[PDB]
C-alpha cells in the first residue's frame, strides 16, 4: 500500500485487525523508531519526530480500526510506516510533495525522483521534473492534483 | 458469569487432577471477567461527578468517600469448575501444563488500578517471575518480595496538590534480578545479559497516566514523575515528586473522568510494590519500557486459572 499526500494536509493511515480479545497496536518507521500504539484506552507516544503531528481515532479501536493520523504534512514525514497488532503486520509508505511558484518547483523526499506536468484548461501538457490549470505530479499509480492562478 | 463474591476468606483448599490442560493468562474467561469487574469497582470505589465520553457528559452524584475494600474471589457458575496451573515454570501460557490443581474458589485478587508498577497484589513470592503473552511481547512481572519492596507516598498536611514518594526496600538487587531472570526467560531473547539491558519511560508525548506513574492514595489520584527514580537504578534520588489530578483518563474506556479536589489533611499511604507492567523489545540492545496497560495487573493475579465446563 501507498499513500501520498500533499504538504501541511493531513492524512489517516489506516490499520485495521480482526480480534475479538483485546490488543495492543504499534505504529513505527522504517527505522523502527515507535511513533504511537495503545496500551488500553491510554494513548503512548514514542520518541520520534512526528509527535505533535501524529495521532489516531481512540474512538474506533473499540471496532478494530486503529489509524495513524498525521496532521500539517512535511516532505520527510515520507516513510515506511508498519502497523503492528501482535505478529502481523501492515506497512504503508506516505511520500509528500508540494508545490512552491512562473517557474514551479516541487520539492520531494530524497530517493524520489517525480514528475510534476501542468495542463491548463484549452491550453496542453507542459510536463517536466522538479523545476518547471491543474498540476499533478507522478508516483507510482496515482498523482495528487495541484492549483494555478491568473 | 462467574460468581463473584466479596469481602473471604482462603478455606478454598485445592486438589490435583491427573490432566493435561492448556492455560492463558490473556485468552481466558477468568481474567477477562476480572477486568470488567475492576472497572466496574474503578468508577464506584473513587466516585466520579463528570464523565466526558466522545458524544456525551454524564454527571452522577459523588462525594469523598473512598471504598478501601480492594480485595475479592471468584468461584464457578453452576456446571462450570475452577482449574489451575500449579506448575512453577508457568509463564503466562502454556498449552501443555500437566501440574493441573482444582478449586471451588479462586485465591484472592487485588483490585487496585495503577501504571508501571502493580501494588499490593498477590502473587508475591521469593522468586521473581513472569507473565509472557502467546502473540506479543506484553508482559506482567511479578517481583521477589524477599527484597522488601515497597512504596511510601505523601501529600502533606501546605501545598494541596503535591505529593513525594519514596521507594522503601532493595530495590538495587530487586531490579537487577528482574533484569537477570529476563535474560534466562524461555524468551531472552537476543540478550547480552545484564549491563546492555534497561528499564526506560514511554513518552512524555504519551497520556499523563502512561508518561507519569499513575496510582492513588486515599482516593486521590497521583501522578508522579519518574525521571529520579530511573536516574537510580541505571547509573538520582529513591523518591518522587508527584502531582494530583481531577480531570483524569480512562483506561479501560476511552473517556475522561472528573473529580472532587483532594483532602484537607495529612495524606498517606504504605504500599507493597509487587510487579512490573511492561513490553520486551529484544536487541539482537534491549529495553523493557513501563507500560499502562493495567488490565495486566489482574492476569498476573489469575492467569493461571482455567473455567472448563463439566457437561
Ligand atoms: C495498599 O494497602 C494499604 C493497607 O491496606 C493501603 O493503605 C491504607 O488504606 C487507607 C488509605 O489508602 C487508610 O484507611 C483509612 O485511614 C484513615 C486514618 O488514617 C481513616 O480516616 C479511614 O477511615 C481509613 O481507615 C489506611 O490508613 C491505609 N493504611 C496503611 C497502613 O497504609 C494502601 O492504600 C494500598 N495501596 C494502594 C495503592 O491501593
Ligand atoms: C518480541 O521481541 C523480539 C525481539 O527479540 C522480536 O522477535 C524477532 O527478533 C529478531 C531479532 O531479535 C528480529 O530479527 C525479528 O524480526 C523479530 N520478529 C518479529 C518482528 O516478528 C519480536 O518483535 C517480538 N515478538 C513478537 C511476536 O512480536
Ligand atoms: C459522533 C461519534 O463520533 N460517535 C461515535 C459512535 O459512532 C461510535 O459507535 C462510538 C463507539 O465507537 O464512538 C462515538
Ligand atoms: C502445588 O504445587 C506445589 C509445588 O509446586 C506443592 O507444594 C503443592 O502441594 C501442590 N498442590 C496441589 C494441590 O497439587
Ligand atoms: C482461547 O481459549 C479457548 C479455550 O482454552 C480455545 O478454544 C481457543 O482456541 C483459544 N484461542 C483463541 C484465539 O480463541
Ligand atoms: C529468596 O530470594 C532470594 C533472592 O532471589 C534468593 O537468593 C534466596 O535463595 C531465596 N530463598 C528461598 C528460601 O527460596
Ligand atoms: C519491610 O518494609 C516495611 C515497610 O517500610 C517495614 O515496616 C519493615 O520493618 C521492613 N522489614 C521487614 C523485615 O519486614
Ligand atoms: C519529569 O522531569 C523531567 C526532568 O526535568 C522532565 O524533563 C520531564 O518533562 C518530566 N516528565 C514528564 C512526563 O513530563
Amino acid at each position: 500500500k501507498v499513500v501520498l499526500g500533499k504538504k501541511g494536509d493531513t492524512v489517516e493511515l489506516t490499520c485495521t485487525a480482526s480480534q475479538k480479545k483485546s490488543i495492543q497496536f504499534h505504529w513505527k518507521n522504517s527505522n523502527q523508531i515507535k511513533i504511537l500504539g495503545n496500551q488500553g484506552s491510554f494513548l503512548t507516544k514514542g520518541p520520534s519526530k512526528l509527535n505533535d503531528r501524529a495521532d489516531s481515532r481512540r474512538s474506533l479501536w473499540d471496532q478494530g480500526n486503529f489509524p495513524l493520523i498525521i496532521k500539517n504534512l512535511k516532505i520527510e514525514d515520507s516513510d515506511t510506516y508498519i502497523c503492528e497488532v501482535e505478529d502481523q503486520k501492515e506497512e504503508v509508505q506516505l511520500l509528500v510533495f508540494g508545490l512552491t511558484a512562473l517557474t514551479l518547483t516541487l520539492e520531494s523526499p530524497p530517493g524520489s525522483s517525480p514528475s510534476v506536468q501542468c495542463r491548463s484548461p484549452r491550453g496542453k501538457n507542459i510536463q517536466g521534473g522538479k523545476t518547471l490549470w491543474t498540476c499533478t505530479v507522478l508516483q507510482n499509480q496515482k498523482k495528487v492534483e495541484f492549483k494555478i492562478d491568473i | 458469569p462467574l460468581f463473584c463474591a466479596t469481602k473471604d476468606n482462603d478455606d478454598y483448599q485445592e486438589i490435583a487432577l491427573n490432566v493435561i490442560e492448556a492455560f492463558d493468562a490473556w485468552n481466558n474467561t477468568v481474567t477477562e471477567q476480572a477486568v470488567e469487574d475492576v472497572w466496574s469497582l474503578f468508577e464506584t470505589s473513587i466516585k466520579p461527578c463528570v464523565k466526558l465520553t466522545n458524544t456525551s457528559v454524564i454527571t452522577e452524584s459523588c462525594d469523598k468517600h473512598y471504598w478501601d475494600t480492594m480485595r475479592f474471589r471468584y468461584c464457578a457458575p453452576p456446571g462450570f469448575a475452577l482449574l489451575r496451573c500449579n506448575d512453577t515454570n508457568y509463564s503466562g501460557f502454556e498449552p501443555n501444563c500437566s501440574k493441573v490443581v482444582a478449586a471451588t474458589c479462586t485465591r484472592m485478587m487485588e483490585t487496585q488500578t495503577s501504571t508501571w508498577f502493580g501494588f499490593n497484589g498477590t502473587r508475591a513470592e521469593n522468586r521473581t517471575y513472569i507473565y509472557w503473552h502467546g502473540r506479543d511481547n506484553r508482559t506482567i512481572i511479578s517481583l521477589n518480595k524477599f527484597y522488601n519492596l515497597t512504596v511510601h507516598c505523601k501529600r502533606p498536611g501546605r501545598r494541596p496538590r503535591q505529593a513525594w514518594c519514596w521507594f522503601k526496600g532493595e530495590w538495587k538487587e530487586a531490579m537487577k534480578e528482574v533484569k537477570l531472570t529476563l535474560a534466562k526467560h524461555p524468551r531472552y531473547k537476543g540478550t547480552n545479559d545484564t549491563e546492555k539491558i534497561r528499564f526506560i519511560a514511554p513518552g512524555e508525548r504519551s497520556d499523563p497516566e502512561v508518561a507519569y506513574m499513575w496510582t492513588n492514595c486515599r482516593g486521590e489520584f497521583l501522578y508522579c514523575n519518574m525521571t529520579w527514580f530511573l536516574n537510580w537504578v541505571e547509573n538520582q534520588h529513591n523518591y518522587v515528586p508527584c502531582h494530583i489530578k481531577q480531570i483524569i483518563n480512562t483506561w479501560h474506556k476511552v473517556g475522561k473522568n472528573v473529580y472532587l479536589p483532594p483532602r484537607e489533611g495529612q495524606l498517606t499511604c504504605n504500599s507493597t510494590v509487587t510487579s512490573i507492567i511492561a513490553n520486551i523489545d529484544g536487541g539482537e540492545q534491549t529495553n523493557i519500557t513501563f507500560s499502562a496497560e493495567v488490565a495486566e495487573l489482574y492476569r498476573l493475579e489469575l492467569g493461571d486459572y482455567k473455567l472448563i465446563e463439566v457437561t
